């Protein structure tokens, strides 16, 4: 994603 | 002679203290945390349930559960844990020497009040107890005897009008839209910018973001156009592990659900239309007295744009010859507890306590006859 | 008059073809392979990036990267390479003469869709383009107009309910648990028997093992007791270099993460509880119509025990007077592309393409107004 | 009442002693040496297997074998010889009167632990036994209850995070790169200067060279340019037969494989990236508490440049507002044994021993239920 | 436009010729002979050093020295004499008009290559030069692009695997056991039958005996029992002075050192185990392609039993479901030179010559950057 | 219970005696003398063969033949005569009641040992026999268990290293340069001063001169300059018929062939270089233990300058940080027999005799399996 | 290990 | 070589 | 609640 | 010996 994933 | 206890058990916060005081002594989140892993280190004391602030300080290894949802207690063992932590660990008193005053949202199931009475008389057995309505306590703390109270907390947003000390039960409105729904909607709309929050600790982080950064727009379309035009409304928040996120229109798109419930797929009207419909259902000769005495209470009404927006919407709805006043005290986050302390310290209130022999004679159904 | 192109860009497989066809013409793994060594032999043609099946046939000397993870494009140059290989080397067409239909997971970042629109309008410049939701395409390929679609692929498992052609956006659920997590968990639990897989080619080998040999248990504890009792569930697999491995309970402990996410340390609920919560968040009068129209799609739902297990779990959760039906067509691995071909061939769809002058007038933000 | 025994059986060194002590009593290399020639002189006692330091003092006429490779026991007769030499010749105790604590690497085969239990209960039959994880023992010896442990020895480099006494099993990472791979890489790169080492005794000589002379560079390219510029980093070592060799950049090119595994053709990432990925796989609210409690243990982490390099690399990877601390105690070569001595002397540990009747009732499968 | 020169300088034979040819023009033994007596006859031309075949034709009055041992040049004046005899007396060309291609064993000292470059650019100053790996040239002459090459000459036996033109540098193995060790072992074991060879000319005689009469047994114990049973394997050889010797089991006990190095007191494994360990150190997905493409090169692999024995040993080591093929071309004694002629005649090779201005700018260290 | 016999059959001297003794009882020259003239006097007993000292006392009318040359028995009837004289005339025992221990040089023909076993079991039929290596017996008599033995007698100079009771068979060196070659070289160089010796009795006279007057120079060139400068090194010897000869530099030119074999036209290196090459062919970790335990044995090593010269040459060859010690006991002329007496009296040696039923079952080939 | 090491 | 051969 | 919520 | 001595 960008804040709580990765990705 | 003994000091009574006032305990406001909201859906997200528990506020307990002594009668006759100005502020509640113990304010803690009403959560129960349980470990989802296995403790490999022995020697130190590890518990099975963490209650309150200890659940918040260790929330990265715990699953958090709320015992109260929409003002209704769903888990009774967790609610008993919350009450035990409030009585013994926070207030540090023996519950059998003090009468206890409790609050409840209007239009609630009767079994909630009956089981509350049964638990207070059989597990934490009190000399006396009482259940009050939270909006009546907000009007008690306001110091006036007339007005319509809009109380919005973590589970329930309810409107109660009272004229000259007389309540209007047919005009009482309840809407199940409050701060937890706003937290869920913010969690849903934070994925547009590329931020993902799915766990309960992440829900607490999103709740902290909503408390710190959100505000109510005076005009929604103009503020949306201003946010789309320039990046002057963007704000930055620092995550607990160090990342910095930035939000734009979501500062005012989140509390707009209070005025437009269709953002979360709800058929109901906004809080301003609910207040206007509650005023319209009363008698005509009192209606002007309800127009200038709108009282706000609860933590949901603490957004720094909500009084002007509510005044503008009600002035649009009402006829132009009436005066609209919104009373927003700065201490309205704890006003229910303040009114509970005012009510429990009154000399005329000592004859309407529900005593232990009355509970023994009538069972857990006396609370429907000695209360609202 | 020109034939449109349908390109489903999943997290693990790219499926591209022409509109109006029954099956996609080009199905290839969406990986980019790069050499990690030095080419000492000169004369023949060695490239710097291997895309698709050529990456799979030479994976012993390449590092493989997935440009899409959890339905989100992380590397855009590799994604451009994937799209170039899909257009020119597989479909063998010029992209400037055909409108292109693309798919996307729900609750995705907006920048993903905006950069897809910008890339297809500026690098492979199309006359028209559109972005659709994959579960709506699965319901299009199912032939019905109502039902709740559970689509599980390589990165995203999402539930979308649709009643009489109307979607319910507040009941759409997204869970980031799919087949790549199952492959990683199978790699983690294969070390118990003495098999070690650490590289990306070994990840592809473990994915092949999971596709060939895994199945969903109807009852987990009874199957675990049966596997612990006798070696009747053990199966043998031949490695590419000649070794033969044997697996027992890991055939059904690997897709059990779909129903118990806590195997990989995730706080979320299973797919059956996610489906039940998506049904119960809708209106009551449509809920029965969502109980008999559960549609499965995606390659993750191709385990040969998953329909009976989902039926049993939902029947346990739902009230007993309701009928539970799980629709599992045999072609559900490609059903998103089939629905994309059905949608792009419709005469009523030709007026909602996003044309090139609209992109020139409005920039790369028209896709938020002309799509979901 | 009887004193327990703590025996850390590493891949290159065996450390055995009594519980409650500060340092292990017997530290000896875990090798078995066998003669490759014919003994022509009769009269004196020549044996068939030399175990431990006697294998090192006579290594010029012996072939040396390690019974443990990458934390996995490959030869069980040699491991039985190692355990017999540890119990009878070094500690000089009868194993049937003392419970024994053993250590094991995470993500290991189950058959290793099962055969360890079977050999400990049937050949050196103990009243009780237990198998522990080495990083948990390193955190036990550190004196704290939270932190992420990077343990690197002779076969295994593993990261284990623990928050408030709770382990995170999904974030445990294991990399098969340790000091024996560094010794092999030093043997490979020592041929550039004209030194040839091919035998097992020469491997021990190269291991001694690596222990005495190697160090971790803070910046690899600057140190390579400095070594290419002037001969100020060159050091001299004296061989056992009298030759003097000189090494330059190979002092820091050998432990650079820990941070760049592609020097030995491995696709994995470095130890700093493994630590960062193990931190980022945990929950967010604990991540800061893992940033300031990085604990180093094992003999591989004893290079005199590794703490500053690890601090610099993790500070480059982490966000800038977090504090990075690397805890490197001077006794970290034996910290696993020290934590085993702390754990075995606890009063709360006496109820989780695996006793002999439990092994008699359950067979060699009780260790999967009473341990990690 | 100028024809390049290919010069394979092995440990026992020097093979020089022109690029683009099929066979090397000059094949001569790389020895330097010096007189050990005093010339009492005056008038004719007696020299101080005899190089090549003139050393072999007059070896009865000369001491012969090999300038290269185990692929490492030990005497540089003798190597300069070898190169001068190769360029001027055999090829009969001026070295300043032709680029020269040279070969080298893997895992060699860097100073050997650097002094080779310095001598080629300062004594026999060439327009361009290059250093290649001999196994890569053997794979070039084989015509294929994948496979594992076992090259065994007079000093070095090395295994190099190459997959699709990419080398595997971490799987390259070098063993210092070749035909000179076999000649020394034959010299040692010929004393059992009563034949004594101690001088260098006698070493050449024993090398001729080994080339003419030795063979690799398929089964060593069965052939030893057959040789002990009847005298059917005995063969006769005529000495240069007229004596006739007879050998029995020594025909197959001499090349058995290639499979059992412990005959000469070496701790290393055989060539079949070295090839198997070189295959298993590669990636898994390429291992099958290395099982069917075993390429033999060098004069040591010219025994008339070695292909079947290597096939049998690798088939015993490998899993039974794999196909094992040993490629043994009849021209494999000169295959390194043939691959050097193929490589030097390529149009894509003309841009990777090390030119004279590059040597002038960079000194004798450019060969580490423009070669392997 | 019966006393064993130890018989060292050297190339020039036969030393026989009983096991358990300190010195050999019978030491006699191993020569056979035959008359070359006609006996014109009748009445007294004239024989056809004179064996031993009787050959030396009457050597003026006899031709003397050595049955052993370079440790190889050439004449078997003469060897049988030597053994018969040793058993019956010198030791005066019956050979059928005593086991016999024999010595042999390393790297010898197998037929010599086989015919020795056949003659000892069929002509002088013993209950048991054994064949041992002379350098191992020298190390037995030295009292130590490690070291490298240089044994030089009348035909063979051999180096054997032994570490901790284990022999190193690949490092055993044999050189065919000993005291008979020195006697022949002295016979050659005595013609410069005008003395002619051509017969076998004159060869015995020259051997006596070499035993009495020769010595090893510490520095050869300085002693040559000293001998050329002044006549201080000249010594006088009295011939048996009354003449007095004088020798100068030939006192030290004769044993210089041991260090410079090119004096007699041999391509081999000296004894110091042979010892150094035998040391460096061993493993590295034992080499220091071979540097301080150089043991000298045999009559050739009895020159009164050889220990200091060997120490100086080995110290020049070895690295300077190693300690070089030459062990030269005063009884080293008979040390092989002393070690044979030590070995034959051991209690652990009685189980490795080659008995008569083993010879009857296995023929004359058991000695290759029960010995070195 | 047994399938991707040795050990 | 120079340290572990000779050569 | 128990008939149209949850709670 | 028999091929390079005598003996
Ligand atoms: N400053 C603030 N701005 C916006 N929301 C707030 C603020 N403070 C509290 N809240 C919200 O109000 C709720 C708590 O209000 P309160 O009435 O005390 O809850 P309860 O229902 O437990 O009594 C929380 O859900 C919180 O999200
Ligand atoms: N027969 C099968 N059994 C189990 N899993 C499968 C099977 N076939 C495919 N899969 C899994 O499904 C995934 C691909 O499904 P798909 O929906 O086509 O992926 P994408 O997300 O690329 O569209 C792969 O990760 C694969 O592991
Ligand atoms: N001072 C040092 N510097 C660098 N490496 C060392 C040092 N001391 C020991 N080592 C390495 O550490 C390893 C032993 O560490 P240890 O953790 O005791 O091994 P084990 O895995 O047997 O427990 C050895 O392989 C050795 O090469
Ligand atoms: N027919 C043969 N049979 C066995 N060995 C041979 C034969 N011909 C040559 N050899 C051996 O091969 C070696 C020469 O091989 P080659 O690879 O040309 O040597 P170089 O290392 O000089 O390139 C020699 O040492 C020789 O002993
Ligand atoms: N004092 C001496 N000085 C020099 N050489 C001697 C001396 N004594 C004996 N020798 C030589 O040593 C040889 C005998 O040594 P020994 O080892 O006993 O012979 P064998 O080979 O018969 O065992 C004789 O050839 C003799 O020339
Ligand atoms: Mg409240
Ligand atoms: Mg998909
Ligand atoms: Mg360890
Ligand atoms: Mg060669
Ligand atoms: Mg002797």
């Amino acid at each position: 994603w960008x804040a709580x994933c990765p990705a | 002679e003994t000091t009574a206890l006032v305990c406001d058990n909201g859906s997200g916060l528990c506020k307990a203290g002594f009668a006759g005081d100005d502020a509640p002594r113990a304010v803690f989140p009403s959560i129960v945390g349980r470990p989802c892993h296995q403790g490999v280190m022995v020697g130190m004391g590890q518990k099975d349930s963490y209650v309150g602030d200890e659940a918040q300080s260790k929330r990265g290894i715990l699953t958090l559960k709320y015992p109260i949802e929409h003002g209704i207690i769903t888990n009774w063992d967790d609610m008993e844990k919350i009450w035990h932590h409030s009585f013994y660990n926070e207030l540090r008193v023996a519950p059998e020497e003090h009468p206890t005053l409790l609050t409840e949202a209007p239009l609630n199931p009767k079994a909630n009040r009956e089981k509350m009475t049964q638990i207070m008389f059989e597990t934490f057995n009190v000399p006396a107890m009482y259940v009050a309505i939270q909006a009546v306590l907000s009007l008690y703390a306001s110091g006036r005897t007339t007005g319509i109270v809009l109380d919005s907390g973590d589970g329930v947003t309810h409107n109660v009008p009272i004229y000259e000390g007389y309540a209007l039960p047919h005009a009482i409105m309840r809407l199940d839209l409050a701060g937890r729904d706003l937290t869920d909607y913010l969690m849903k709309i934070l994925t547009e910018r590329g931020y993902s929050f799915v766990t309960t600790a992440e829900r607490e982080i999103v709740r902290d973001i909503k408390e710190k950064l959100c505000y109510v727009a005076l005009d929604f379309e103009n503020e949306m156009a201003t946010a789309a035009s320039s990046s002057s409304l963007e704000k930055s928040y620092e995550l607990p592990d160090g990342q910095v996120i930035t939000i734009g229109n979501e500062r005012f798109r989140c509390p707009e659900t209070l005025f437009q419930p269709s953002f979360i797929g709800m058929e109901s009207a906004g809080i301003h239309e609910t207040t206007y419909n509650s005023i319209m259902k009363c008698d005509i000769d009192i209606r002007k007295d309800l127009y200038a005495n709108n009282v706000l209470s609860g933590g949901t009404t603490m957004y720094p744009g909500i009084a002007d927006r509510m005044q503008k919407e009600i002035t649009a709805l009402a006829p132009s010859t009436m005066k609209i006043k919104i009373i927003a005290p700065p201490e309205r986050k704890y006003s229910v507890w303040i009114g509970g302390s005012i009510l429990a310290s009154l000399s005329t209130f000592q004859q309407m306590w529900i005593s232990k022999p009355e509970y023994d004679e009538a069972g857990p159904s006396i609370v429907h006859r000695k209360c609202f």
